[PDB]
RNA sequence: AAAAAAA
RNA sequence: GGCGACUCUCUGGUCUGUAACUGACGCUGAGGAGCGAAAGCGCGCCGUAAACGAUGAGUGCUAAGUGUUAGGGGGUUUCCGCCCCUUAGUGCUGCAGCUAACGCAUUAAGCACUCCGCCUGGGGAGU
């Protein structure tokens, strides 16, 4: 009945960003937060070595481009079947940002995850790749059925 | 070339037709919400009825009308906006008359 | 089809393009054939579907992209939503959902993106940008918590509590009404933060309720020290030097007719009947421009004040009490400087001749409206005997005022005679009674004399063709009037005209037909709601409500800054003869800003006076919980219906209290219809209500239906 | 809300006095109820007839 | 809710 | 049973006021005679029908308080105007009483008297 409070994660110790921590917890498998803490700190050294920019400048830019603005929600009142355009709550923006970032990074062709995650962030930051596309995809779809809401 | 005429407005829940006639009921011109490309909910609205009265009126002004008697039919929302489309098009309204059967 | 759509879009893409209707697009494109008209409607629908144009809910097509947007003012609601009021008043209001406000507060000038689809009857939009912030200060009740304070705003349109940090308390205690200054606006999930600028007092202390309203609106407080020094140095009597170049009218029979409690006597009048049967009317107004000179301390303050504000328990005056009540006031049987307008008026109410000049008067008697009515109407022999020399003049004044009224109504003026409340308070500011304000013969007599003075001055200066200030009332909003015409047609009242070209006499042709009917009050009320507000302007654009081409305010300079300017321009152009190009250009530059400012200060005033009345009306009904009253349905909505009592107190019947049936709102008929019972509660229906609850803080009165 | 005819001492409502009658019909021409007019039942009956005689002789309309 | 006007 | 457009012709009854006249000429009414939803059917026959306030008719009597229809009178009031008083209904609420209860309560289902109709378990069977 009353919106449950989301669990207050700690800031990532080296970037002081609770966003970066949330990425670690998204990447973490079978409670192996160590593996994911390593992978990211390996991925962000890869970003900083290539770009020269701070990984935080790029990662926040990457999230901006992945983060959705409007989403499709199924509504079946009587008939309807209306894909109601819904504005993504700011917490659900980051959620879907980090989910897609990680989900598509794992699917990439590169050998190691630290490189795969680095390259997906670098592609996301350049407003390209697959995770940015996925946001576009649902917006193209939300624009397509924008007649409802 | 006739001056006095009736403006028969049939405002239904689906549509608003506006014929304009002479005193003998011979049709000078007409226009409907459906004739102006409105469809579905839009045909019912008083905006389409207003707009249907204008194109009907501007058709009649060519034939050279000046005064209109008005007859309204039906339960639609168009009659008030359509009539004020006939006074706004230029043709003076002598008398309205609800002739809903 | 595509070439025509492009040609329409290019036309709308021109920099001079404003949003136009289908008819205004038809005229502008010179479409005369019926088939080209079909093309246009088909092009407009196809472009609107593509989102390349947007129809506003006033049926005006605009290129969104040059906006994708509409610039306008936020009008917030207490339930967290808002409307955009566009700058272009021809455009319709855009609904803004609470989630789409994006930190925009009540009154903020914003840019709103238009939503291609709507979830209701009106066009939706999202606030993309805030161009100007309206609210900087907030009045509210301070509440104390363990480690911080908050202030609950008195403006309920501010739906979030203002966070006061522990250092921004500045001595405010639990229950104190407080003036907060906003240090931060709401952002994301954070409320606004602010610091307590001023403590007004405790909310339960006498007069703090009205003192919270004064501060809410930002009404002017104490006079500056230099203004009060100027006032205290101003002589209590006329200097002999000031009698030079003034017409001596001290030997004439000149009277003031005012309220019994009035001390700021602006006007004094005389009427002499001439041998031919024409009347000579003298109107003699307080020469405030003499005492208050241009760029004086009082002048700078009066401009800032713009008008006197008349709240329930007090008056906030435009000029200090030493001048307004002392040397400017036309006090009885003392010499007073005036600026006169003297008028010979024929048997049809036509001003054949007039003169405007400076004079000195000595008023023969200070009369009251009550006394003048008792002489004329009640035929009171005791008062006639008391004022035996003045009775013949009063009878000539009555006849002349009737003459002027007849011509006024024949010209097609709209006599809007509604029952206004007068709240009666005691010395502590507690409500004693709420009575109807009745306009008598004596008030309608002076009204006509100030009106004919006010038109006469306005006509004189129009033809002189010099920079001047007018009191204009523009033609009503065609959409608002179109709705009003539709409304009265349900009661049967058919009006001759269209909403774009109505003559003032047409609307009166309604108010007469409804006179002494149950539906009078509400048709009256809804007619008002379709009218524009009158403002000040340097162009003589006419006055719709009075059905006149020339009108200004000349007759009340003590309490109106536009009248005090009219006095200066009279002294500049006629008396001093200063009609030079450098004088004209000086006034031509200043009058637009003055006219805009004083018009703002008037609206501010009227809003503030009302708010105090509605507060004290609510205070009055606190002790009437459980009592039954007859009333008349003054407004119906989807949530309930408002009920106006005989004293002009209004309340809500909420639909929850209508327990006998499920009631559906009919928007066209303005009626709540029971589904099962078939009970119909319409606008204008007399019902008997009972007082259920009264909230003074919110100004709410809550009824239930006893019987029809 | 007083009855015009008990007020103005009017025993006989005549169908020919159109302008009087016209004080009691609607704008559509329908007969105004007694409630709304404040008329006496007696006279309302009287009036009503008058009107129906007036409407028959095309002095008043049936439908405006 | 909503207007002149007046004060 | 019933009776709602308007006008006219013709005709029945009702109430209010005065008491000039008549002088108990009244009341009920089996039978009979007439009228009579809806039909039924063939303008006639038909003649029964929640044709049931679910309450014969008549009269006298027994707290109020309030609304309405048509009247009468008084008060001041010019007159409206309220106010008071009454009569004939038509309504609500509610004593005393009555009821098995529910209710009825001066429009009694209260207290009395006259006359008529009508009932005496359910079903069989209104056969």
């Amino acid at each position: 009945k009353g919106p449950v409070a989301k669990r207050d994660v700690l800031p990532d110790p080296i970037y002081n960003s609770k966003l970066v921590s949330r990425l670690i917890n998204k990447m973490m498998i079978d409670g192996k937060k160590g593996k994911s803490q390593t992978i990211l700190y390996k991925s962000f050294d890869i970003i900083k070595e290539r770009t020269g920019n701070d990984a935080m400048e790029v990662f926040e830019q990457a999230l901006k481009n992945i983060m959705p603005v409007l989403e499709v929600k199924a509504r079946r009142v009587g008939g309807a079947n209306y894909q109601v355009p819904v504005e993504v709550r700011p917490e659900r923006r980051t959620t879907l940002g980090l989910r897609w970032l990680v989900n598509y990074a794992r699917l990439r062709g590169e050998k190691t995850m630290e490189e795969r995650l680095a390259n997906e962030i670098l592609d996301a930051a350049n407003n390209t790749g697959a995770a940015v596309k996925k946001r576009e995809d649902t917006h193209k779809m939300a624009e397509a059925n924008k007649a409802f809401a | 070339n006739i001056e006095s005429g009736i403006a028969h407005i049939r405002s239904t829940f689906n549509n608003t037709i506006v014929t304009i006639t002479d005193t003998h009921g011979n049709a000078i011109s007409w226009s409907s919400a459906g004739a102006l490309g409105f469809r579905g909910s839009r045909k019912s609205t008083p905006f389409a009825a207003q707009m249907a009265a204008e194109t009907a009126a501007k058709g009649s002004i060519e034939h050279g009308l000046k005064t209109l008697e008005v007859t309204v039919k039906g339960p639609g929302s168009g009659r008030e906006a359509a009539i004020r489309a006939l006074q706004a098009a230029g043709l003076e309204v002598t008398a309205i008359r609800d002739v809903t059967p | 089809k595509e070439a025509f759509m492009e040609k329409l879009l290019s036309f709308m893409k021109e920099e001079a393009y404003k949003p136009l209707t289908v008819q205004e697009l038809e005229e502008m494109l010179n479409i005369t054939e019926a088939e080209e008209f079909k093309e246009l409607v088909k092009a407009l629908v196809a472009l609107e579907e593509k989102g390349l144009i947007v129809r506003t809910r006033s049926d005006r097509y605009g290129i969104p992209e040059k906006m994708n947007l509409i610039k306008g003012k936020i009008s917030a609601h207490a339930k967290g939503f808002a409307f955009l009021l566009p700058e272009d008043t021809s455009l319709s209001d855009v609904f803004i959902p609470p989630n789409e406000l994006n930190t925009a507060m009540n009154g903020d000038i914003v840019m709103v993106r238009l939503n291609s689809q709507s979830s209701g009857s009106r066009q939706e939009g999202t606030v993309i940008r805030i161009l100007e912030r309206a609210i900087q200060r907030v009045v509210g009740t301070y509440t104390e918590t363990r480690n911080f304070g908050f202030v609950i705003p008195d403006d309920k349109k501010i739906t979030s509590d203002i966070f006061i940090p522990k250092n921004g308390k500045n001595g405010a205690a639990e229950g104190h009404k407080v003036v907060v200054k906003l240090t931060s606006y709401p952002e994301g999930r954070m409320n606004a933060e602010g610091e307590v600028e001023t403590i007004l007092g405790h909310k339960n202390d006498p007069g703090i309720d009205i003192l919270s309203v004064i501060h809410k609106h930002g009404l002017p407080g104490e006079f500056p020290a230099d203004a009060m020094e100027q006032a205290s140095s101003t002589p209590d009597t006329i200097d002999e030097k000031d009698l030079k170049d003034r017409r001596d009218l001290r030997d004439q029979v000149i009277v003031t007719i005012d309220g019994a409690d009035a001390k700021d006597l602006d006007d004094a009048v005389t009427v002499t009947k001439l041998d031919d049967g024409s009347y000579k009317l003298g109107v003699h107004i307080a020469d405030v421009s003499h005492y208050v000179t241009e760029n004086s301390p009082i002048d700078k303050e009066a401009l800032e004040r713009g008008t006197s504000v008349y709240l329930v328990d007090r008056v906030i005056p435009m000029i200090p009490h030493r001048l307004s009540n002392g040397i400017c006031s036309l006090n009885p049987k003392v010499d007073r400087l005036t600026l006169s307008c003297e008028m010979t008026i024929n048997s049809q109410g036509q001003v054949t001749e007039h003169e405007i000049f400076q004079s000195v008067i000595k008023t023969t008697e200070r009369m009251t409206y009550s006394d003048v009515n008792k002489i004329l109407v009640d035929d009171d022999e005791e008062l006639k005997q008391k004022y035996e020399p003045l009775v013949p003049m009063f009878k000539d004044m009555e006849r002349l005022a009737q003459i002027l009224r007849d011509k006024r109504m024949d010209r097609g003026a709209v006599d809007f005679d509604f029952k206004e409340a007068k709240v009666l308070v005691d010395d502590e500011g507690a409500v004693k009674d709420v009575v109807i304000r009745e306009r008598s013969v004596a008030e309608k007599l002076i009204e006509e004399f100030m009106l004919v003075a006010n038109e006469t001055v306005a006509e004189h200066f129009h033809w002189m063709n010099v920079p001047f200030i007018y009191r204009i009332h523009e033609e009503p909003n065609a959409e608002k009037l179109q709705k009003f015409l539709e409304f009265v047609t349900t009661f049967g009242y058919v009006v001759k005209g269209t909403a774009g070209n109505i003559h003032p006499r047409a609307l009166q042709s309604i108010l007469d037909a409804v006179r002494d009917r149950p539906e009078e009050t509400v048709i009256s009320t809804v007619m008002l709601r379709s009218m524009k507000q009158a403002k000040y302007d340097p162009q003589s654009l006419g006055h719709f409500g009075l059905s006149t081409e020339f009108y200004t305010h000349f007759t009340s300079p003590i309490r109106r800054y536009p009248d005090l300017i009219v006095h200066r321009l009279i002294r500049t152009y006629l008396i001093n003869g200063k009609v030079d190009e450098a004088t004209q250009e000086k006034w031509a530059e200043r009058l637009p800003d003055i006219a805009e400012h004083t018009s703002s200060m008037e609206r501010r005033a009227v809003d503030a006076e009302r708010e105090t009345d509605d507060l004290k009306k609510a205070e009055y009904m606190l002790d009437k919980i459980g009592e039954e009253f007859d009333g008349m349905i003054s407004s119906v909505t989807n949530f309930g219906m408002f009920v106006e009592l005989p004293n002009t107190i209004e309340g809500l019947v909420h639909v929850s209290f209508m327990t006998d049936d499920y009631y559906r709102f009919d928007e066209q008929h303005f009626a709540m219809i029971g589904e099962r019972t078939g009970n119909v509660f319409r606008i204008g229906d007399e019902i008997t209500v009972k007082v259920v609850d009264v909230n003074k803080d919110e100004r709410n009165i809550d009824f239930e239906i006893v019987g029809m | 809300k007083v009855c015009y005819f008990t007020s103005n001492g009017i025993t006989h409502i005549d169908y020919k006095d159109v302008d009087l009658l016209k004080k009691f019909v609607s704008e559509r021409g329908k007969i105004l109820p007694r409630r709304v007019t404040g008329t006496n039942a007696k006279y309302q009956r009287k009036l009503t007839a008058a009107i129906k005689r007036a409407r028959q002789m095309a002095l008043l309309p049936y439908v405006s």
